[PDB]
């Protein structure tokens, strides 16, 4: 019932997906060997949305791990929770596409996407009522960006009515981890605009800021960043899964935050983020959670909402809390920041409340924000893309793989249309 | 004999039904398994043994709330086939609940309601519990009401709806759903008792000393209102009032049928100890603008009909004196075309206190259903929000790509404008 | 039937109310929880059971004193909603209590007073307990009195005020607050029974042998005065005197309405044993200049009206003989336009001794309310201090930056000058 | 309710604030770990004015510790009651501004004041009903004087209606602890005149006199002086906090001692000051407390009140005592010293009485005095300032940091206006 197919593409996607399945198994009380060792019945009440029951009551995640290099597959398999995924769902190639969008979308992406599409078709036909798909990847990468794009397009043309939502790691503003990041990001965004229902843009530098300033982590590794992203994913599909006072699945959130088809890029967030030192001085209340989630420092994308206006927001609360406090905090937030919300949408907040909080917490909440400040991120990508494209730098790789400059022009025109739409609204 | 069927749609409706049926079981002595260790006939049916099955359906497009009902303390009270549920909710979308997701469930709901009606002997009408700003609470409620009007074109259809609050709000697309529901059900409804979450929050804070109330306390208060409304069917009193009495005495014109609910003895234990709540005191509390459970100031409009439903140790002479005092008041003004604007009902059964609730045990209580032109301001606010969002055409794609047309948006807005004009016309004095 | 509402404003008013309601509970046999193991109707209301809720409000802009009340031995006597409190006090500032902080609370106080008045059948009037030289005791008292005059424009409004002492003083800005309060309430008051802390200190030292009295003993004496004043409403006597009787017999002109309170049998246990306190003795003690509870020498002025309220084992013939003896005295002089300057009230209930107090149990007592022109000297002192501080313009910025204007200072000073002129005019003999 | 934000700037401010929080936690029964270990309910009745309740019922002081050097921060953190303050409220820099007002007000004070202003805004927005602020600093110092001045100005322009009162340690008459003391003191006073409601001037030499002559302390350290200053601060805000027979908050004292906006400099005091030897020979009565607080030897600033006239005084008594005795002592003091009180203000005394005495005492009282003898202190500062400024000594530091001689001229003109106003009144 309302089964979700999870696809992890590339190194970033595979690592974030591994952390995501760790936190999900923690929520549902699933042993790293696949056995249920939980305590409450609500964990197995809706285990079907993410897991498939095998023969000996062992739960196999409904996840497809796709990459163009075997190193990440080996790392995921060898580590903890690596004996959890189905061994037939590791679909990998040998050559790793470099950091080339064209390689991952046109040359090796073809064979690997045929194989992964067969696997995805099997997984979907196994499902009872498919709610939709979720993809984890990075736009600035190689196999990640291009292959996630190709899979998104093909699954979309196969299943147009399902909800396709992606948790994509966007390029950072200050320091880039890939020289050709603008090209891959621009092409990936051009493809994501038309074939995705919900794109949660995550930047690693905002995550570094959160870890250093909010969690006071001296040496934040990728494990902590992936844990944060996994907590966001958790929160959303937990509103989907567990019982609550005000339920909301993926489609309800999509309806309440996508006023126009192309305006589906969100800044995620997580409210109860405290350092180990300050956990004893802070009161965990709905006002505290709301004040933190609406703070511009907590948002997981390096885009200041004070530079734009919130088209819509979604607050997915978790835990036993009073609906009056949630609604009054929402009203106070809208009244105080009336200049930061769009006037032509009254009640720009969609509230969902789930009864089961995450492990180790009494209250929690995730913030999703459809704001016109993503236009800043797309503008940065556009300036970098046009700076490299004007002098035609690193372009012979993409051209030789089989692309054309016309595709680059179309991608940049589409992204400029996106920024124009955001600025207009 | 005077059997009535209650229909609970959506999460709000289902949870209010949970509170209502807890209250009914407590009032009639029915254990939460349907057994008792007549009065309990308009709402319960006896199956051979002491098992009392409530005469209601719990319909939602989402399995979560209904599954909470199915596994709660009342798991064995409701008939398993009358707890109807879907697979995917309407996602705060009227089109989903009315056209796309609601069409796959309406036949089952109608079949179950037909079974319940056949099981009855004389059907007084239906009680529809739902919320205005929800997906299935709007679209499926409108669809179900129209199908019931097609089938039971003569039975009364009273609906208890959670009107959107003026300021607090949990959804962004509430004006769209509210306007479309008002259109569709206003075509096919008798009277709609209205309530606001914000007003009940204020009532709880001011009277019950609760600073952090949940939906549970709101549902308990609403269930008390419903119990006061249906006491005449469930018990014996000096002045009995039926559902048709509500419909006749509260609806002056076919479109102006949105009364506001009120409950006077909302008081905590200690304050109830320190007070001497009498008929005059509870009546004055009912007409106090701060005790309204819809956040509309009655002084901004004119009353056209009031239905005072007293219960408990109530004397008719005291009621008459209190109503005369209310009429002599100058802050409380009525329309000039209603020289008699009071329907009075008296019941002998005092309200039952729910163990674990906040309301104190009282000797008498009154529920006041008032049809007033002060709701016109709330309608104006709602259509103003609709006009803003529709002028920007926000969220319209969600509704259109789900079996609806923008023409329906325009038609619903025009119908709401006509309703505002009707309220303005009935407001003015005759010359 | 003759219900009266007592309002206690500020720390002084709230503590005097504590003493007063302790005395009332002791007198009427009411336990400090409101239960008894009619007479107790002008000041208490019965709620179904034996619970007796006092007919009073305790209003302050500071949570401290009211919270002491809320957690004391009388925590369950007062209605929790009638103990109104703010968040930040007026800080000895009239403007804060009248314009800035008092405007955020006056509506709640008026609502509670309206509830109390509705609960009554025949409202005799209000008793306002406050201090002249306090922030909320001045500004909020004036604001409340003006709002009550707007609402209850006919009920009597008697206020028990702590007049600033000639020499001892606890605040530096007392003249400002006192002059502004006198202005505003003098516009809207019936009569103000006045008292001084310094005079009660002297009375305690001289009569009760206490060398270190606190505010508690002062409040007990003031509560005895209030009990003697209200005994006629609370009990039965030979000559009953109501609040309107006080207003009529003590106020010759609308502005000259500041009588001074006195209590004769202020005596310790041993001295009471050695004395034979009779009607003549207590009357002579009342007219002794050293027993006045306002530090003004009566020999410096002329009496215009006296109200002798006897209680206990009192014979009317003895009262008449004592009053004739007083009239034959030459030190005690009256104005020539009042040939009859004695209103006499006799009550059958002897004063009740508070367990733990210093007053001894006596068989009879008298409270003397005297309107005299000796208060003109106290007014002159107060306006002289006001004139000094205002000429230097000291502390004026605190008042101005809080919703007031220096024009109000000038107007209040001119009104006080007019009051002094009126006292001078009524003092002089007719020719 | 009536929450106070406490800011400690500089070495003097931080040490005095540490002692202040020690005595406040003693009054409210707060463990040095932040837990309540008290006995009476009145301690938690008004804990909110100074403390914030954290998650596990642990009370975090509403204090911001700001300094331009990390040594004082480390010393405060490492000592007892150092695990009491919120670790996010230690806002410090690296370079310590020397003893330069210009450095702490214009060059490093800028960045550090932006950071501390963010912290203060968070603390204020957390508050329910803000009563005002209190600052501890030294006028003769570096970061202390200049940064306290800059924070005062910025918080004042942000919150103009709140009560801003400072406990500032003024330069001593005989021996100076800083060569450039007159410059910093003059600039700080010029800024304090316009942006402060209540400045309690404290001199270390008066404190040395009190410790040597009244407390008979053989080796008085800064701990004892800071304890005295903390007792004064305690007394004032205790009148604010605990129940009493005659209440008085910060604003009531400000109204009763500030006849004119610029005349808000006070000499604090503390009545029950006895040596350990003489505690058995002395009767603790209201007359004794009054006689000691009005003694010119007890006042905590080296300014003899016999050389001026008291504009106003405030006596904040603590303990169960008779109001008649307090009022009669006040009247006797005013009558005996009629030549030492201003004639145009009748009843120059504002009396407040609180019910709860300080720990270890039965009775106590604090004396606040708005007298025209502060003109002597300002005159000394003016002579020293003009002596150094006439020959332009140590001025190139202030000029190079970015100031101008016109600012010095304006500061000395403002201070001369202050002395003129005091002498006139």
């Amino acid at each position: 019932m309302r089964e979700i197919v999870h696809i992890q593409a590339g190194q970033c996607g595979n690592q974030i997906g591994a952390k995501f399945w760790e936190v999900i198994s923690d929520e549902h009380g699933i042993d790293p060997s696949g056995n249920y060792v939980g305590d409450s019945d609500l964990q197995l009440e809706r285990i079907s949305v993410y897991y498939n029951e095998a023969s000996s009551h062992k739960y196999v995640p409904r996840a497809i791990l796709v990459d163009l290099e075997p190193g990440t597959m080996d790392s995921v398999r060898s580590g903890a929770f690596g004996h959890l995924f189905r061994p037939d769902n590791f679909i990998f190639g040998q050559s790793g596409a470099g950091n080339n969008w064209a390689k991952g979308h046109y040359t090796e992406g073809a064979e690997l996407v045929d194989s992964v599409l067969d696997v995805v078709r099997k997984e979907c036909e196994n499902c009872d009522c498919l709610q939709g798909f979720q993809l984890t990847h990075s736009l600035g990468g190689g196999t990640g960006s291009g292959m996630g794009t190709l899979l998104i397009s093909k699954v979309r043309e196969e299943y147009p009515d399902r909800i396709m939502n992606t948790f994509s790691v966007v390029p950072s503003p200050k320091v880039s981890d890939t020289v050709v990041e603008p090209y891959n990001a621009t092409l990936s965004i051009h493809q994501l605009v038309e074939n995705t229902d919900e794109t949660y843009c995550i930047d690693n530098e905002a995550l570094y800021d959160i870890c250093f300033r909010t969690l006071k982590l001296a040496t934040p590794t990728y494990g902590d960043l992936n844990h944060l992203v996994s907590a966001t994913m958790s929160g959303v599909t937990t509103s989907l899964r567990f019982p609550g006072q005000l339920n909301a699945d993926l489609r309800k959130l999509a309806v309440n935050m996508v006023p126009f088809p192309r305006l589906h890029f969100f800044m995620p967030g997580f409210a109860p983020l405290t350092a180990r030192g300050s956990q004893q001085y802070r009161a965990l209340t709905v006002p505290e959670l709301t004040q933190q989630m609406f703070d511009a420092k907590n948002m997981m994308a390096a885009c200041d909402p004070r530079h734009g206006r919130y088209l819509t927001v979604a607050t997915v609360f978790r835990g036993r809390m009073s609906m009056k406090e949630v609604d009054e905090q929402m009203l106070a937030i809208q009244s105080k920041n009336s200049s930061y919300f769009v006037e032509w949408i009254p009640n720009n907040v969609k509230v969902a409340v789930c009864d089961i909080p995450p492990r180790g917490l009494k209250m929690s909440s995730t913030f999703i924000g459809n704001s016109t400040a993503i236009q800043e991120l797309f503008k940065r990508i556009s300036e970098q893309f046009t700076a490299m494209f004007r002098r035609k730098a690193f372009l012979h790789w993409y051209t030789g793989e089989g692309m054309d400059e016309m595709e680059f022009t179309e991608a940049e025109s589409n992204m400029n249309d996106l920024v124009s739409e955001y600025q207009q609204y | 004999m005077r059997e009535c069927i209650s229909i609970h749609v959506g999460q709000a409706g289902v949870q209010i039904g949970n509170a209502c049926w807890e209250l009914y079981c407590l009032e009639h002595g029915i254990q939460p398994d349907g057994q008792m260790p007549d009065s309990f006939n308009t709402f319960f049916s006896e199956t051979g043994a002491g098992k009392h099955v409530p005469r209601a359906v719990f319909v939602d497009l989402e399995p979560t709330v209904i599954d909470e009902v199915r596994t709660g303390t009342y798991r064995q009270l409701f008939h398993p086939e009358q707890l109807i549920t879907g697979k995917e909710d309407a996602a705060n979308n009227y089109a989903r609940g009315h056209y796309t997701i609601g069409k796959e469930i309406i036949d089952l709901v109608l079949d179950r309601i037909r079974k319940l009606a056949d099981q009855c002997t004389g059907l007084q009408g239906f009680l529809v519990f739902h919320s205005f700003g929800g997906g299935t609470g709007s679209g499926f409620t409108s669809l179900l009401m129209e199908r019931l009007s097609v089938d039971y074109g003569k039975k009364s259809k009273l609906e208890f709806s959670i009107y959107p609050a003026p300021q607090v709000s949990t959804a962004v697309v509430e004006p769209y759903n509210s306007i479309l529901t008002t259109h569709t059900t206003l075509e096919h409804s008798d009277c709609a008792f209205m309530v606001d979450n914000e007003a009940i929050y204020d009532i709880c804070r001011r009277n019950l000393d609760i600073e952090r109330p949940t939906y549970t306390n709101l549902n308990r208060l609403i269930s008390q209102i419903v119990s006061s409304i249906t006491a005449s069917l469930r018990f014996d009193g000096a002045l009995n009032v039926d559902l048709t009495d509500f419909q006749t005495n509260l609806v002056p014109y076919p479109r102006i049928h949105f009364p506001l609910a009120t409950y006077a003895p909302v008081i905590s234990a200690e304050k109830a100890y320190h007070e001497q709540l009498s008929v005059a005191e509870i009546t004055n509390a009912c007409f106090e603008p701060a005790n309204q459970m819809v956040k509309c100031d009655p002084r901004h409009g004119k009353y056209m009909a009031c239905c005072l439903l007293y219960r408990g140790d109530v004397v008719p002479k005291d009621v008459n004196a209190a109503i005369a005092t209310i009429k002599t008041k100058r802050s409380i003004q009525f329309v000039d075309w209603c020289p008699t604007g009071f329907k009075v009902g008296i019941n002998y059964q005092p309200p039952t206190v729910v163990p674990g609730g906040d309301l104190a045990k009282v000797q008498r209580a009154v529920c006041m259903l008032s049809n007033t032109t002060a709701i016109a301001e709330a309608w104006a606010r709602l259509d103003h929000k609709f006009d803003l969002m529709y002028a920007k055409r926000a969220f319209v794609h969600w509704y259109v790509g789900e079996g609806m047309e923008e023409g329906e948006f325009s038609e619903a807005r025009e119908d709401m404008a006509a309703l505002e004009k009707d309220y303005e016309e009935v407001g003015v004095d005759s010359v």
